[PDB]
């Protein structure tokens, strides 16, 4: 068996959702921001936000909504986790003591159901009579909000329309009514149904189904002054209520997809819209009152306000300030001005909240030579893409290097006092027949530049047809200085060539240090690319020189330096190349029993391979023979996101389901099969998507050595910006920390009453297993925050039978000392 | 796809045993002795008639690829029965077959099994499987004797006499190389034909085609009387050599 | 007959062993390439080293059953090979034998367990039609494949589907009853009668397992997941209805009927809980997941069903595989 420890070094920073209401008091205006597994509660002020409380939940926050039922003074909070943990939460403050009360709890998972494509949707009735959940295709789940339903039990209504895009509870109806845009073979349609709690079924809906745009995205519930609903698409915005039909198709919104919607005027007169290039719009509902006293909608107008961060959620706080919640870039506070500035913008940034954004690759390097270690990340997307320099110093100090384009992979070349970074930028087919970039970015703002002139793939006589307006990715290698982070050089790869892999190394007897890039020629028709290059560059005297290129018949997804030779994955193949005295790559040996060899790591002559569905495989070079040999494989099928080698016998993997596992050699060589079966001895639900595993530590080091109970350091970056650390334990320390956990779980009160053991259980749509071999360091480290009696309740009867000595009883101040030593590893 | 398991009578003059100096008379006696050993042992163990026949067919095939001098008869028979039991889902432990063998065989005869009877048998299994080219499925005249009899309609007692007499002839033909010359379907017809002549029954009257004098043609296509007569002659020869009279 | 009819005289030397791919019925399965032809084959190892019964009787059954069966939806045994054999030392020869099968590109366990593949209704038709055509072939030859699981259903990238491991399979005789093992299928796919202890069972055991798979292809989650026989019986009862004399006359005759009872006598909710499944398929699921084996549909009846009756093998439809989403979950 194996024993490992996992802690958070940086909490999730990406904003998954934001709501405004009256949660902490009926008087205050609150902004509840949701990051993965983290809820942040703020109080709106005239200058900005005042933080008041932050809790963690044992679950990914999927639905977060505020409502106020009749008989309550202040808003209540509904949260549903991605594992279908549901709860209703209330804020309670006793002077200086702030607590979140769990009013209701339940798990709403169905034994049978198909998870929907557009994900979990949760909506609440305007009269707060019921909570609507869209969890599965063909089903609508209703939790009625009666006082007695503290168990949050629910029933399902059959839904004829299987593929639902979005749904909202409609305003102004005589009964609970839902409006949803759905897709069948005839296109998309918007339809309505009435919800009857008494009959537990749908009745005929108020207004008829209409045929709507095929790319209809969101349903907006218009408040009672107008009533009805607005449907946002890619090219058209439509308001449907009864017989009234209004449709605007402004030419500005066709340029970029709209991803967020929010209401400014409670009247429904004004709405905010956001697109994927950061633009912020205002949707204005012109009002026409009839002499009958009744208000009809005259026309719809969309006005461009300015540029924000590419935002997942927009939420307007009063007095003209809007919180831009972003997953791909920094979140923001902005001011909407009545008068435009001299550039034509009505939007001016107030504050910027750091978001490590999507961390696609990272490398650990001690640039200042302090011996400490700093983490350089490829973080952000599109205009919000950046490098981040992260150092420990009690908070993390983070420097941001805007690239204004998408960063892909990073590697450090010390000989050149610079980094190599792969990047891609979006250009649109323009009227010249070429392409034009929307914004200038790192690859265009380089001091010196070059373009590949390779003739390898020039064999196609005719180019693939290009029509104006189509997006294309343009890939570059960026040479960036390690002190100034100036883009010293940019190399642009061939048209339709993607840069997927990057290494900095010396090969063979060649004293030169090279930047080596692996690429794939990506054409929309091809399911899997069938052309690609390995390119050897030398960065010398401010210019990148192409040294050698090797044609390969696939995508070079990963490359790694292996004992002076080049190890590369080309589609299903894993290949080893030698670097000849003629400065060319020569094939030595190949291995083909893979599907998609997406991740490679090495240690000595041993190679760890990560495959799309066949989990992890251990290969050896076998130097005498000169051929690869399969040593052992993990036979439990998994879809990998990143892999890492912990030691010669333990291997770490990350699943696309937000799970971590550790495989080991069976260590009992009875039969050759036992040796060949890699055993999954560690299982753990992380809750984050790990893209990059990387050996090292940011801890400041002053000859501090072997004081730690933990052995090893693996850092990992995630999509939500979370940075974590995995380390190994001895059997003795593990059981101490494992037994302590079971005690802390009985003592510590969970938000929503979520069982910790459930949360960390390995979970795919198909499997749920109890966690094994992993210590939730975030649980252990919370021991130093629970009150003193709770500490003594936890240390009670706790005996540590470490071995090589008899069970010794534990003391509370001794355990506080252990955890304080453990907090020094991050 | 599948191997051929049928030879022509002329070819038996060139079995490996014949070519090592064994004469035709001796080889047939060795086969009768070995088949009946396989028969007698299995009957003691309570084995189904198909299990006995399968063992015997392996044995007959085996000594078309190997010599009796080089491989002892009774050991081979035990190995055939042991494997036949597993093939036909009537398994026996090797030790029980060895035990039963000493009871039925004398001291010289059980000497072939050597100092360790079980290993000598169990070792031969590999050579048996390879020699039979792993063609384990075997069909036997019994199933056809019954399939064809079921389609006869008439005097219940005369047909039952036909079947039992024919069934006995099937059991007796296992002592011969007929299993290597003709497919089981032909054997079943031949024994029906032989039983009829002996009982003086005219089988065509019991068929759906009572004026089709070549009654067997509706069961087995393309069989000349030449073949049925050859088979009958070979069966009755066993009876005349031993001088026992037809079962009747 | 000249060649390809002589089995067991060839050595495993003619095959280079790539590695091991999974665990089968009684031994691990390996992958190889034939040196002469270059073909990829699949090998299962039969070892004779235990002399208690010499050649495994279970292996002998897998060889007898499989060589009789020839179908486009049934995996073909190519040949049987042996280890280097000593000449004139055949008495000391401890060499083991290997069973050679055709190699198929993917296995349904790996595709679904990862979650990468997506089955459309038409894809599910191409899958179910082919599976049952093979199962009908085997059931007509009166053989029972007693280990239907996602690891024994293999598919090629063409869309052809084939059944695989016949080492846990045995012959069936309606007239003559031989007792067989009450625990024979993966619990998640086990027929109810074998849970209640039926030692002499019908070929309807296989139809139940494939019915569970039919739902799994539409739900993307196995229908009945439980770690204990009683818990599985409870889960089956909640959906298919509790075993009752009205729905199953001879449930009273089964050994554990009084011993093993569900919490309540639940009613059948199969159609309600599977309302999202197409009508043509739902009726098939209802008939296939019928409690009483005497009322559970046959393999032929599935092929003469509205869902599968009109399916065309010409339009074989391979399950869908993602492309650049494999490298990156789409940010848009
Ligand atoms: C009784 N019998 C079986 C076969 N048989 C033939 N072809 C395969 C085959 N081919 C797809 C395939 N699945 C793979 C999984 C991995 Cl991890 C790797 Cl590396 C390579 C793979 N190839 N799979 C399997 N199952 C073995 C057990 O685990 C599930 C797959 N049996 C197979 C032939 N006779």
């Amino acid at each position: 068996m194996s024993y490992n420890y996992v802690v958070t070094a940086q909490k999730p920073t990406a904003v998954n959702g934001c709501v405004t209401g009256h949660f902490t008091s009926a008087e205050d205006l609150n902004l509840l921001i949701a990051k993965n597994t983290r809820l942040e509660i703020y109080v709106v002020t005239a200058e900005g936000l005042r933080p008041v409380k932050e809790v963690g939940m044992y679950g990914k926050i999927a639905v977060m909504e505020l409502f106020r039922p009749k008989g309550e003074s202040k808003d209540l909070l509904f949260i549903l986790t991605a594992k279908y943990n549901a709860c209703i939460l209330e804020y309670k403050q006793s002077g200086e003591s702030i607590d979140i009360i769990t009013r209701a709890h339940g798990n709403v998972q169905d034994r049978i159901g198909r998870p929907s494509e557009t994900g979990i949707i949760g909506i609440i009735d305007p009269e707060c009579r019921m909570i609507g959940l869209r969890l599965y295709d063909g089903l609508f789940k209703v939790i009625p909000l009666d006082r007695d339903n503290k168990e949050l039990k629910a029933f399902n209504i059959r839904l004829e329309e299987l593929h639902v895009i979005d749904v909202k509870f409609l305003y102004g109806c005589q009964a609970p009514t839902i409006c949803f845009v759905y897709q069948d073979p005839q296109g998309r349609h918007v339809k309505t149904y009435e919800v009857s709690l008494r009959e537990k079924e749908f009745n005929k809906g108020p207004w008829k189904q209409e045929n709507v745009e095929a790319e209809a995205s969101m349903v907006i519930a218009v408040p009672e002054p107008f009533g009805g609903a607005i449907i946002i698409g890619q090219e058209s915005i439509t308001y449907h209520n009864g017989d009234k039909y209004l449709a605007i198709a402004p030419p500005i919104i066709k340029q970029s997809t709209i991803v967020c919607h929010n209401r400014v005027d409670p009247n429904g007169s004004r709405y905010l819209l956001g697109d994927m290039e950061g633009r912020l719009f205002m949707l204005l509902l012109e009002k026409e009152e009839q002499m009958d006293g009744t208000v009809t909608l005259k026309d719809l107008r969309v006005e461009l306000l300015g540029e924000t961060s590419i935002a997942e959620c927009l939420t307007y706080l009063d007095n003209g300030v809007v919180f831009v919640g972003s997953r791909l870039g920094d979140s923001q506070l902005v001011k909407l001005n009545v008068d435009s500035n001299e550039q034509g913008s009505y939007v001016v940034a107030m504050e910027t909240f750091t978001n490590l954004g999507p961390i696609v690759d990272m490398c650990v390097v001690d640039l200042e030579r302090q011996g400490q270690g700093q983490l350089v990340t490829c973080s952000g997307a599109f205009k919000e893409g950046s490098l981040r320099i992260i150092r420990n110093g009690q908070k993390l100090h983070i420097r941001t290097v805007p690239l204004y384009e998408s960063p892909r992979k990073i590697c450090y070349q010390e000989v050149s006092q610079c980094f190599g970074v792969l990047s891609s930028r979006i250009e649109v087919q323009d009227t010249s027949g070429g392409t034009t970039a929307l914004r200038p970015s790192a690859s265009t703002q380089a001091l010196s530049s070059s373009v590949s002139s390779s003739k390898l793939f020039s064999s196609s006589t005719a180019p693939h047809e290009t029509s104006f307006g189509e997006e294309v990715e343009v890939h570059n290698l960026l040479i960036i200085d390690q002190h100034t982070f100036e883009v010293l050089h940019a190399h642009q790869f061939l048209q339709n060539e993607y840069a997927l892999s990057l290494v900095s190394c010396k090969l063979g007897k060649d004293p030169n240090t090279y930047f080596i890039v692996g690429t794939a020629m990506v054409y929309p028709e091809e399911a899997e690319p069938k052309q690609g290059r390995i390119v050897v560059f030398q960065y010398s005297d401010g210019k990148l020189q192409t040294v050698a290129e090797k044609e390969v018949k696939g995508a070079v997804y990963s490359m790694v330096e292996f004992n002076g030779k080049l190890l590369a994955s080309i589609n299903s193949t894993v290949r080893l190349y030698e670097w000849t005295t003629e400065k060319e790559l020569r094939t030595e040996c190949n291995h083909y029993n893979n599907i998609m060899a997406l991740y490679l790591k090495t240690k000595g002559d041993f190679i760890l391979v990560g495959d799309l569905m066949r989990s992890v495989l251990l290969l050896a070079y076998k130097p005498m023979e000169g051929n690869f040999e399969e040593i052992a494989r993990d036979f439990n099928p998994n879809w990998m996101s990143a892999v890492e080698i912990l030691d010669d016998d333990n291997f770490l993997g990350a699943e696309n389901a937000f799970n971590l596992f550790v495989c080991q050699k069976d260590s009992a060589a009875t039969t050759d099969e036992e040796r060949q079966h890699l055993q999954e001895v560690g299982l753990f639900h992380l809750g984050e998507f790990v893209n990059v595993f990387c050996h090292g530590s940011l801890v400041m080091q002053n000859l501090g050595e072997t004081s730690t109970p933990t052995q090893g350091s693996v850092l990992f970056g995630t999509v939500n910006g979370m940075i974590g650390l995995v380390t190994s334990l001895s059997e003795s320390w593990y059981n101490l920390l494992l037994d302590m956990q079971n005690r802390l779980n009985k003592v510590i009160k969970s938000v929503g009453k979520i069982e910790h053991s459930f949360w960390r259980s390995f979970h795919t749509e198909r499997k749920t297993e109890p966690a094994t071999g992993f210590i939730d360091g975030d649980l252990i480290e919370s021991f130093l925050d629970i009150s003193r009696p709770k500490m003594q309740e936890v240390v009670a009867n706790l005996q540590y039978d470490d071995g090589s000595g008899m069970k010794r009883e534990a003391t509370a101040d001794d355990l506080i000392k252990v955890v304080e030593e453990l907090t020094r590893i991050h | 796809t599948k191997p051929c398991w049928y030879w022509d009578k002329k070819d038996l003059a060139h079995t490996p045993s014949q070519l090592e100096g064994l004469d035709p008379a001796t080889e047939a006696r060795y086969r009768r002795e070995g088949a009946r050993f396989i028969f007698d042992v299995g009957t003691r163990l309570g084995l189904h008639y198909d299990t006995l026949a399968t063992g015997i067919i392996y044995f007959h095939r085996f000594y078309m690829f190997h010599s009796f001098k080089q491989f002892p008869r009774y050991v081979t028979g035990a190995c055939c029965l042991f494997l036949a039991g597993k093939v036909e889902e009537t398994p026996k432990k090797c030790k029980d077959i060895i035990k039963t063998a000493r009871s039925l065989l004398n001291d010289v005869q059980f000497g072939q099994f050597g100092d360790d009877p079980k290993e000598e048998v169990m070792v031969l299994e590999r050579i048996l499987l390879q020699t039979i080219k792993f063609d384990l499925q075997v069909e036997h005249p019994y199933q056809f004797l019954l399939k064809y009899a079921k389609q006869l309609k008439g005097d219940k007692n005369k047909i039952q006499k036909l079947v039992q007499m024919a069934w006995t002839f099937v059991n007796d033909s296992l002592c011969t190389t007929l299993s290597l010359q003709w497919e089981p379907e032909i054997i079943a017809v031949a024994v029906m034909y032989l039983a009829g002549r002996l009982c003086k029954f005219e089988i065509q009257e019991w068929t759906s085609k009572p004026m089709y004098r070549r009654w067997w043609e509706q069961f087995v296509q393309d069989v000349p009387v030449d073949v049925l007569e050859d088979i009958c002659h070979q069966i009755l020869d066993l009876y005349s050599q031993g001088k026992q009279q037809m079962p009747h | 007959r000249q060649t390809e009819s002589d089995w067991g005289k060839r050595c495993v030397d003619k095959f280079d062993i790539i590695g091991i791919i999974g665990e089968g019925t009684y031994g691990q399965v390996y992958k190889a390439k034939d040196k002469d032809t270059g073909e990829l084959v699949a090998l299962k190892k039969v070892r004779l080293d235990n002399e208690k019964e010499g050649f495994p009787i279970t292996a002998i059954r897998e060889i007898k059953i499989l060589r009789q069966l020839i179908h486009r939806s049934v995996v073909n045994m190519k040949e049987i090979v042996t280890d280097k054999q000593d000449a004139l030392d055949f008495k000391k020869d401890k060499g083991a034998f290997y069973l050679v099968f055709e190699y198929m590109d993917h296995d349904l366990m790996g595709l679904l367990e990862s979650g990468l593949v997506h089955f459309s209704e038409d894809h599910i038709k191409s899958f179910m039609k082919q599976l049952m055509e093979g199962l009908e072939y085997c059931h007509k030859k009166n053989f029972l494949h007693r280990d239907i699981k996602c690891s024994n259903i293999l598919l090629n990238n063409s869309g052809q589907i084939k059944l695989a491991d016949f080492g846990l399979a045995r012959l069936y005789n309606s007239e003559e009853s031989r007792p067989y093992t009450n625990k024979v299928i993966t619990l998640w796919y086990r027929p109810p009668e074998l849970l209640l202890g039926e030692e002499r069972y019908t070929p309807a055991i296989d139809v139940w397992s494939c019915g569970c798979i039919l739902g799994e292809l539409f739900t993307k989650k196995p229908i009945f997941q439980a770690n204990l026989e009683l818990a599985q019986l409870e889960l089956i009862s909640r959906l298919c209805g509790s075993p009752c004399p009205a729905v199953w006359p001879d449930v009273i005759r089964l050994p554990y009927f009084n011993t093993m009872k569900p919490k309540k006598q639940y009613r059948r909710r199969l159609r309600e809980e599977f309302s999202f499944i197409p009508s043509a398929a739902l009726d098939l699921l209802d008939h296939m997941l019928t409690l009483d084996p005497s009322k559970r549909c046959t393999a032929e009846q599935t092929l003469q069903s509205d869902f599968l009756k009109d399916v065309e093998l010409s339009k074989m439809a391979p399950p869908d595989l993602p492309h650049w989403q494999d490298c990156h979950e789409l940010w848009s």
